């Protein structure tokens, strides 16, 4: 590291902070300017290395966070003023508490004095956020700040990544102090937890199970073992079952790829699952959409948090796999293992139930598998919440992990858009595609000016159908199709608003598509133009 | 800063503590000690406890208690007379030799024996803050485990 | 099956500390019967008391343990244990009154803490079992006020 | 109250609620529809008097809330769904516990078997709002669903008024059972500290003075006691409307951003009364009559301070000196000084539109009788010094919070509440763009919406402290795009069907205010500014 | 198994005792304790014991004991809520040495000394098994002689 | 800022003694309150009690250092110290108030000294809190005599 300032120097604790964060190898932060963050946006102009992108909404730029954060794998970052500016972001740390994707949050507040007296923009953001995040501080010395940063750093990366958050008076971002770098974390309770490594005669135990009827069993916590997992399924030849978070971990194009499991899973994957004899229950937390065993997590706590295991091992599921492709590679020939009986009967299933879906007016499930051809399954693809997330998520083969950013648990509306801009600026030179219902597009529309603002080359997919199309469902399966006023258009007549008008308000090329036999060519279209486009698909409710 | 105590009582529904201790944590203020029992009646809880403040501070924190639904009263007692005692137990490892000295000093602290193996020994103790700290900083020598401290628990007299 | 479990918790300070420990039962509903907490020297030592099944505790158990300022848990409840209570009371005596709970008072191996003629305090230290049975007298007299810590404990050492 | 079904027939419990809310005299409510709260849509499409307003986000739906109940100081209501819709809430309940206002959130929540486990969509709502509203509820019981909805709306409406919010698990909606309408509030200590009534004393007791008014003021006393005083009237930018700012003795605004000769007038003051405020730093930088006994001498120690209600203090007040007026024998003719002061200091701003003209125009074509709402921005600094208010609730801002995105959807509130009044949304570029989702709303209700948009391309209030302190040194406060009005706004209006202009002239700006006003039901007028 | 309590009364004809622990040992059942004296009447002795069983047996074994024509009545106090006392008389081969350490502990059991000489003293003590237990384990470096055990007595608590 | 402040003063012996000191008090105006003093050996530590302000004090603990057989000179007052008072009463005490009162020495540790059908004799010692105390609930009875030391005080020794 280089210092702007002297060794010795005295700075004011913005600065302080600012090396922290330079240090850890910050690069681009999303912040938005308000009385209590100034210091900081000033401390963040006289930095050089770290780009500052300014979104419209905050609720916005923590969603843009998360979307770098999923796809580089790197922390994220995001800064707020007070008030009304931290309590947007909670609609944030409230996924990503329930993703495990690690961020950093930090934010301005009033000064010291004034806390507890109801001031101007005050509030009590560390106790109404307490709740929904790994730990928070509030800093009360700057000269805790370097340690504070770091071991912030660290447990947003350590262990169950997870949110993290950092409230700082705005007079102690002014005071001038003296840093020191050299200070030793205080987490003495967590670290003795952190996991050992994992037991060999476990994994030797492990080998000695790998069964007749097989199945693997992988979800969110494989992102970081693709390969090792790769391996292992040359060493075994198991079919592999994948969650709405496991996808893109495992190549989807593979012959044993059952793609999703579960409720909206394939039937093939669900009948694999019912009539299974080993579980490898590897990185997964037992779901209900999927559940409605052998089970490997970092996380001591979800052992046996659902359902009880025969055999469990606490531990990062890479260094297991490694362990494993040792000890079965030096006996793959004395193992002999072998399922191909199970294995076609599977494929008997795949067979009687493959994947499937009125003249000129679109199945949109076709209008994916354009997608995917058009794109070789390699684009960045990130979604809403309603049925256009279902059929994105099932019909594109992802290839590699982090092709597929969607709100797992949480379900939030709007967050496709800022996330594809997140998704952007991790990958300057990735294919990033958004896909949504109108429902959760227009929630966060408002950001549609930032792309203008950085001519990022985001391709946005709008399934238009006038509907919430997940609720009206729901009412026409079981609620006697009586309507909760699921329709979003105007009575009087056309769609509604012209989402024409809105491109062509921010000087972006779009287009609007209504018929099965143009839409090929209209996909490809929009996957041809430089930089930024909008594609609106016309559907039936 | 000087150490205050308050009395509450608390309308005892399921997680008020964590709306009164909310209160104080919102104040950054770090309660060195605190106790929470069944008062007189069925349906009435009693808090008490011991903190850092000004008695400036503590005046405008009782105001601020007071907005809470779910006090029913508050009360500084430290300018007033009050009785006061605290519950200590106490572990040590000890031999068979110190076993000795150790029960001279509890025999002069009035200190009451309630375990023993012929690996440790532990003692009971009640009194007040001075004799507690007295105890604590005098055993050093040997092999304290651990100290099971109540927090202080008071009362006005009327006298 | 309702039981009146008991967990023990060790830590590091910070402030808010109990206002984490208690966010864990309230997230739930779940109700605590009493708590007793004393900062010792830069760590301290909860025994607190909950009611509900053995199912629920092994989330509230596990839950606690993902805090990163906790330093040890346990579910003491099972386990062979020293186990007091402090109890402190304000109660009304009439001088003939003060003829039989001094009776009362030879007999618990109680103490008085200050008189006047309305009321005295007294300083009651056991077991819970006494606790009940010392309530259960004092039903007959005219109680002012009474306070209590909760049950304080620690494991017997076995060889 | 006619009920929809049998005194003694079990129903469920959403219908128990709904049947609660018109005992109470709901009539709209704002909800989102949602897989926890799906029960309780469908039980308000089966009501027939509670209308039902679907906004486009859930932020949307708990500003028009807000301003549904500031313009008829009515409980406003609204509903969500768990997780994802609930928290979106957080910076609405933040807002009202700031400005006193009273409101009442209803939510779903996950089956009880399910808390605590991390279920789908789950999450502790109850415990992130703990701290920042005036008390909450789980409900563990539909039995208590009539006691504790009708305790909800005593506590939203007595005292201080604050939000208030209510969870439901989905469970418990759908469960099936008999009311009991008859039952008693179980808030022994709240209750037991509500105000007494005021004592004449010190009515007598207060029989270069100054009279200071907030929010407080907000519920005619006023204006008579300044007939039997002749006492001039500041008042801060919450207690506008509450004095007709066209009387002689209503100094506007007074503070950081008020008039200087209201600052004056208090600089130099020998008494005042603190009728209904809390020393807002933005006024700080004594006699104190307060409803909330923790006000009481919480920023200044006051030197005589009563607790109670003012409207009852000014009756009584206005009592002790209608019956001893011509004893009192009052005269402060101070006020012809701070006259001086006026003339002194008064008010003040080519082709380039001032915004305060702009202002000035849309008083005097409206007699200063249209609703106002706002952004949070330098226009909201405008809209309160330049416009004169002859009733109280005419005035519609974030008070405290500084809330942006505010404005249009407190226009909704409003404009629910005020069938027929003029509804006037003025608006920041910043402040405009956040929520500019909602104008699909008003077409759905056809509202007669008029907006007023100050587009000078930047985040302007924030330019102000750049270019005051920070050196004019840009922290990114230029919205529009370097290379080249962005976004065209009148694209946005045009995507809504709703007929708009732009407009750049000080000549032109006086005819196009009149043509939104002409114009029927709703339209957008962009004017144009320098930065 | 799990150890059971019963209580009996007997006629106090001589030789009833035999057919008593006839029932007894045609079970196998092995008494752990027995104590036999007279009762609040002439003419009745009591009958304590424990015995290792299940609560079914033992409430065969009661309704077994009906059969006999001496028995007055028969109680298990098992589940029931009983006050509960034991007397034990032991003897140590100590040294005026170790004769030190020994008072030591017998005053912390509050152990009251009944014979002394310069090869061996002999020590009363009165409780409940676990002190019993805990002091005869305790005592373990010392050449212990011998242990007068009574075994239990026991009578419910109506309260 | 009338106080009740307290010295101790420590001396070689000479006749008159007293005398000198007891002059700089005089001279003042001021007021002795209690005096106890006692030749230990070849030296004598006197402790005294008086009422004024800090201000004057430290004129007459100056000049009480002029004296040339004074040893050495504190004020005692603030520091962390043992503090003790005997008293000694005379009181009448019919056989019915023998009764009563029986029940109060029998609170405060007293001890009777000797014993007359009209009036008994009864030592008490502690800290002057329960000596005002005793003093407040003899008021209920009929005085004979009454006799008091006045306060002995000692520093504690702080590590
Ligand atoms: C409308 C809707 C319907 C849905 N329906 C379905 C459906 O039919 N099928 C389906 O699959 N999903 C569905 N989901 C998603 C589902 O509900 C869960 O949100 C999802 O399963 C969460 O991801 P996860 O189970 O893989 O665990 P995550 O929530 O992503 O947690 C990560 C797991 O990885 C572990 N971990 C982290 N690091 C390591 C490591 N180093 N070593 C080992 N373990 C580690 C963690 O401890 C944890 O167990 C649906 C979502 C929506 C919005
Ligand atoms: C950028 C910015 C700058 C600002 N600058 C200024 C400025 O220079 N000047 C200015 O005046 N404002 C300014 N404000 C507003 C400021 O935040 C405060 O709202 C204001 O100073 C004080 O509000 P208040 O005391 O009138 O109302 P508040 O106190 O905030 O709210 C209502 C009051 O009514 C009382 N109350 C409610 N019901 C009753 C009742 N029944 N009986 C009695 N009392 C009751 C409550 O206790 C409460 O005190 C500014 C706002 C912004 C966004
Ligand atoms: C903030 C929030 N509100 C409501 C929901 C419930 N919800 C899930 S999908 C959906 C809307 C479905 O319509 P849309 O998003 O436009 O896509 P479509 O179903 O037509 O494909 C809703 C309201 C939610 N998850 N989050
Ligand atoms: C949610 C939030 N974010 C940021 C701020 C800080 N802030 C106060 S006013 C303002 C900009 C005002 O600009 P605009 O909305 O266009 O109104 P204008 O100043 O032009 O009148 C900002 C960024 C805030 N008050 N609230
Ligand atoms: C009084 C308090 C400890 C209460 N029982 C609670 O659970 O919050
Ligand atoms: C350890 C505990 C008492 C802590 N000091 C707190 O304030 O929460
Ligand atoms: C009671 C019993 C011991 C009896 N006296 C017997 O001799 O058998
Ligand atoms: C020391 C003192 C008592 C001395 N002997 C005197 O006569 O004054
Ligand atoms: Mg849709
Ligand atoms: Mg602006």
């Amino acid at each position: 590291f280089i210092s702007r300032f002297a060794p010795d120097q005295p700075r004011k604790g913005a600065d302080i902070l600012v090396e922290a964060l330079e240090r850890q190898g910050v690069e681009t932060v999303f912040a938005y300017p308000g009385g209590a963050s100034m210091e900081i946006h000033q401390a963040l102009t006289r930095s050089s290395s770290i780009r500052n992108v300014l979104p419209r909404h905050e609720q916005g730029g923590v969603f843009a966070a998360e979307g770098y954060a999923r796809s580089s794998g790197k922390p994220g970052i995001c800064i707020a003023t007070s008030g009304p500016g931290a309590t947007n972001l909670v609609s944030g740390l409230a996924d990503a508490l329930l993703d495990s994707v690690p961020l950093v949050a930090i934010t301005g507040q009033v000064p010291r004095r004034m806390i507890g007296t109801d001031a101007f923009q005050e509030t009590p953001i560390v106790e109404v956020t307490r709740s929904i995040t790994k730990h928070n501080y509030l800093v009360m010395d700057v000269e805790d700040i370097p340690r504070i940063i770091e071991e912030a750093f660290f447990l947003a990366t350590s262990g169950r990544p997870g949110p993290v958050l950092v409230d700082v008076p705005k007079d102690i971002q002014q005071q001038l102090a003296i840093p020191n770098w050299e200070q030793a974390m205080r987490l003495p309770g967590y670290m003795s937890r952190m996991p050992k490594p994992p037991e060999d005669s476990h994994l030797e135990q492990i080998v000695r199970l790998i069964s007749k009827k097989p199945v693997l069993y992988v979800g969110g916590g494989c992102l970081n073992s693709s390969d090792e997992l790769g391996r292992f399924v040359e060493l075994t030849g198991i079919p592999v079952a994948s969650t709405l978070m496991g996808l893109g971990s495992y190549p989807c194009d593979d012959e044993l790829s059952l793609h999703m499991l579960g409720m909206h899973g394939t039937v093939y994957a669900n009948y694999a699952v019912e009539h299974s004899d080993l579980l490898l229950a590897f990185g997964v937390r037992f779901d209900d959409r999927v559940t409605g065993i052998v089970h490997i997590d970092i996380d001591s706590a979800e052992i046996g948090k659902n359902k009880t295991p025969h055999v469990s091992v606490c531990g990062d599921v890479k260094l297991a796999l490694q362990g494993m492709n040792k000890v079965l590679e030096n006996r793959a020939e004395e193992l002999k293992l072998d399922f191909g009986v199970w294995r076609n009967e599977l494929n008997v299933q795949k067979q009687k139930f493959p994947l499937s879906f009125f003249g000129e007016a679109i199945p949109p499930q076709y209008a994916i598998k354009v997608l995917d051809e058009l794109t070789d399954g390699k684009a960045i693809i990130s979604t809403g919440v309603g049925q256009h997330q279902m059929w994105a998520a099932q019909f594109y083969n992802y290839k590699k992990p982090r092709q597929w950013l969607s709100s797992g648990g949480l379900g939030a509306m709007g967050f496709g858009l800022p996330a594809a801009i997140g998704a952007s600026v991790a990958n300057p030179d990735a294919i990033v595609v958004d896909i949504d219902g109108d429902g959760s597009f227009i929630m966060n529309v408002q950001e549609l000016a930032t792309i203008r603002v950085e001519n990022l080359p985001v391709k946005v997919l709008l399934l238009n159908n006038q509907h919430l199309g997940m609720v009206m469902q729901w009412e026409d399966r079981f609620y006697k199709a009586n309507r909760a006023h699921t329709f979003l258009g105007d009575p009087a007549q056309e769609i509604f608003p012209n989402m024409l008008l809105f491109a062509a308000a921010c000087g972006i090329p779009a287009a609007r598509v209504t018929k099965k036999a143009d839409l090929r060519e209209a996909i490809q279209t929009m996957l041809d133009t430089p930089g930024p486009y909008l594609l609106d698909v016309i559907c039936p409710h | 800063l000087r150490s205050h105590t308050l009395s509450l009582l608390v309308n005892d529904i399921p997680g008020v503590l964590n709306i009164v201790t909310g209160v104080f944590a919102r104040r950054g203020y770090n309660i060195q000690s605190l106790a929470v029992g069944h008062a007189e009646t069925k349906g009435i809880s009693r808090i008490t406890t011991v903190i850092p403040a000004t008695d400036e501070s503590v005046s405008k924190l009782v105001q601020q208690l007071y907005k809470l639904v779910d006090v029913h009263e508050v009360h500084d007692l430290t300018h007033l007379p009050f009785s006061e005692r605290e519950l200590m137990l106490i572990k040590i490892a000890v031999n068979a030799a110190a076993r000795r000295d150790v029960l001279d000093i509890a025999s002069i602290f009035r200190a009451k024996a309630v375990d023993v193996s012929d690996h440790t020994i532990t003692l009971q103790l009640t009194g007040d803050l001075d004799k507690m700290v007295a105890l604590q900083r005098l055993l050093e020598p040997y092999g304290i485990c651990e100290v099971a401290r109540t927090g202080r628990v008071a009362l006005a007299r009327e006298s | 099956k309702v039981r009146k479990h008991t967990i023990s918790v060790f830590v590091g300070d910070e402030s808010g500390m109990i206002n984490r420990i208690a966010g864990v039962f309230a997230r739930r509903g779940y109700n605590i019967e009493s708590l007793a907490v004393g900062l010792n020297r830069d760590k301290a030592l909860f025994t607190i008391v909950v009611c509900g099944t053995e199912r629920v505790l092994q989330q509230v158990i596990e839950q606690l343990q993902k805090l990163v300022n906790v330093l040890k848990v346990e579910d003491i409840s099972s386990e062979p244990q020293v186990e007091r209570e402090l109890m402190l009371v304000k109660v009304n005596a009439h001088p003939e009154s003060r003829a039989e709970i001094m009776w009362l008072v030879d007999t618990f191996r109680a103490r008085v803490v200050d008189i006047a003629e309305h009321a005295l305090t007294i300083e009651v230290t056991g077991d819970p079992g006494k606790m009940i049975a010392v309530e259960r007298n004092l039903k007959k007299f005219q109680i002012r006020e009474i306070v209590r810590t909760g049950k304080i404990a620690l494991r017997r050492e076995k060889m």
